[PDB]
DNA sequence: GTCGTAAATCATGC
DNA sequence: GCATGATTTACGAC
């Protein structure tokens, strides 16, 4: 009936590290998007779909 | 982290996501209604009726060769 | 952009 | 000791 890559857990020090950067603003530039990849060691997609998520995740928990 | 309070869900609930389920072998994906109204019943959020649906879908395809097949539904 | 997911993984219940 | 609910990556819809 019904019936692209394997999901990495990242580093205490790659999620915190971005959660720093979400206190400041929820969305960033593409520059320190890319910024953020050189530090945290992840490509520059990831980085953008991280903040996609930690922001439905901001959604998800402040509702009602 | 709510991981840190979770609990299983009562029996009575577990037998009307289940019952959604199966019967619907074709798709298992309810709508924003359904999941709205399936939620009433059970006594929880819609969120966790998605977590549940979303958790049942991906355990269900894993089993290939087991007694997975309750769909004595009906 | 968001929103519904598949999936690996997590944390706990028993 | 797995069953199970909730969370975390990752991607395609749109």
């Amino acid at each position: 009936e019904w019936t692209r890559k394997k999901r990495k857990p990242y580093s205490k020090f790659q999620t915190l590290e971005l959660e720093k950067e979400f206190l400041f603003n929820a969305y960033v530039s593409k520059q320190k998007r890319w910024e953020l990849a050189r530090n945290l060691q992840l490509t520059e997609r990831q980085v953008k779909i991280w903040f996609q998520n930690r922001r439905m995740k901001n959604k998800k928990n402040s509702q009602r | 982290d709510a991981r840190r309070k979770r609990r299983n869900f009562s029996k009575q609930a577990s037998e009307i996501l289940n019952e959604y389920f199966y019967s619907h072998l074709s798709n298992p994906y309810p709508s924003e209604e359904a999941k709205e109204e399936l939620a009433r019943k059970c006594g929880i959020t819609v969120s966790q009726v998605s977590n549940w649906f979303g958790n049942k879908r991906i355990r269900y395809k894993k089993n290939i060769g087991k007694a997975q097949e309750e769909a004595n539904l009906y």
